[PDB]
């Protein structure tokens, strides 16, 4: 189950590694939220990003 | 000797920027792609299998106990448990692509760039028709036609819902059900003509490409005829990659299966030249022998 | 005018034992007008 | 190795340590330049010409060194040799443009150019004979740019005086002849009683690739022959070569331009 986040919305979708991960989108696939940029942010630990 | 016309190769193998009769291949106009690059059946229909050497050991339960039933004070009778092992290896795909650092110079610089995908292509091509259709020089004393050739499991005739279920029948006659179906596109047309003529619903989906329900894959190799259809329990097929696509470019190695017009092997360093070498490994495993079924026009 | 270049050979493949001489393999192209 | 004797090549190119005889160059002094290292004439004279991709012709070479001679008599060697190398690519390309020497592979060159317009004088070297020269272009419109001469003939270029103006015609200082500079050309090809002048604008020169080095340690040299016959492996008889090779394209653009003096 995949889960696709963008400026503007949350995009759900269906796959399996067997058909090659196709994209399928789920049942009520969208979902609108209301920021205006991808929420999901990233931390790093240092410049490489290495444990 | 100061010959300055351009070497001759054979075969003819090697990528030139002149040709032998003077002309001066300047000003080249990158070649574009009518198609798509088709995927490895096998990777779509079978079921993948973390393998780090290039074997792979898996070991089954095969007998149960029995019980009994015992009197009171009787004495209670003994029984065992029984395991059974299989096995798989991996083998060798690889290809070289010859180049003048003239052509990879003057001519088409990113060449090198667009064969990677052509070669991932041919690879699972190979691939494929070497486990479905035991064709292509098959290393592995293992495929789909080899399991329904020892097993005879056959049908023969035209496609009728009456021959199609017919198939799939012959497969939960060892306890297994059908998963995917296995055709050559040639075929849709007479798949798209059949119907049922008590429910008067059509068995093919042309929209979707599902048969009686399960899910049609394509085989683009010309080894498999139009009226020949295969169905099985793929998640029976196993298989296994312990090296994926490796690229190595040399400016340095000399060339055996390419020889100069003199006869002497062709060296890189020596001869100017530059070599594209892709390899991978790959292994196929049957689980199950009896899981597959085909059908074959009469 | 109108000038195409399209891909008309793909690069073989060959099964490799181990240690054996991997075999060479070339592409090609065809042109076409309008 | 092991080998005791020396290895014969065949042909004889592979630098050694140890000579025929038996003699190892140890504490070998470093080797210094008994001469100027010569520049390309035609370099000089002609003119560039921008050019993207290739007509062109490729020259190249290869030295092969021993290892023992890389180590243990001239380690610096491939530095010191990169501009002999360079040296010996402007000689081949000036020897085919100007004189038709050298299996030239292009069609076109100065040589070929007098030989087709048989724009030539018979003739020692007098003030009348190099006017009647030069002469010989501007008859065209074309008027004379420099002069490429073999440098052992100074001795009759300074032999000329004006007779008006009663002065040596030729300035052995500056080396220019009537005011125009003049080239020496080192190569034994042209003789020492000939001349050459022409509007060198008109000799068109590119050079797609310059001069590009790679060292290897690994190759397989089919050219040389062990005493065997067999082919020089590097790797395997530990020993190391480095490949030259450049792109030079030359262009001659009107093959009236040039005019040749020649003793009678």
């Amino acid at each position: 189950t995949v889960d696709l986040f963008t400026s503007h919305g949350v995009y759900r979708y269906l796959t399996n590694r067997t058909n090659g991960l196709k994209l399928t989108p789920r049942e009520n696939s969208f979902e609108s939220h209301s920021f205006e940029r991808m929420p999901i942010t990233e931390f790093s630990n240092n410049e490489r990003r290495k444990g | 000797s100061n010959n300055v016309k351009p070497q001759v190769f054979n075969p003819d193998n090697v990528m030139m920027h002149e040709k032998k009769d003077g002309t001066l291949m300047n000003e080249f106009t990158t070649p574009i792609l009518q198609e798509v690059m088709e995927n490895s059946k096998i990777m779509q229909l079978g079921k993948y299998e973390p393998m780090e050497g290039t074997e792979k050991k898996f070991t089954f339960w095969a007998d149960k106990p029995g019980a009994y039933w015992v009197g009171e004070g009787q004495k209670i009778e003994t029984s065992k448990a029984t395991w059974v092992n299989a096995t798989m290896r991996a083998f060798k795909l690889g290809v070289i692509l010859p180049v003048t650092k003239e052509f990879l110079n003057y001519t088409y610089s990113q060449f090198f760039e667009e064969m990677k995908p052509m070669i991932a292509e041919a690879f699972y091509k190979k691939f494929d028709e070497a486990g479905i259709l035991n064709q292509g020089n098959n290393p592995f004393g293992k495929s789909i036609a080899q399991s329904i050739e020892k097993t005879n499991k056959v049908i023969k005739g035209d496609f009728t819902q009456d021959n199609i279920i017919d198939l799939e029948a012959l497969l939960e006659d060892d306890e297994l059900e059908a998963n995917a179906f296995i055709s050559k596109t040639q075929n849709r047309s007479l798949l798209r003509k059949i119907v049922d003529p008590e429910t008067k619903e059509r068995i093919y989906d042309r929209n979707s490409d599902s048969l009686d329900g399960l899910p049609v894959v394509n085989l683009k190799s010309s080894n498999l005829k139009r009226g020949e259809l295969i169905t099985g329990d793929f998640d029976k097929l196993i298989y296994g990659i312990p090296q994926l696509i490796e690229y190595k470019i040399d400016e340095t190695a000399q060339l055996s299966t390419v020889k100069n017009e003199d006869g002497t092997p062709v060296n890189l360093f020596e001869q100017d030249m530059v070599a594209l070498r892709a390899t991978m490994h790959v292994a196929l495993h049957i689980a199950d022998d009896k899981a597959f079924a085909k059908l074959v026009p009469a």
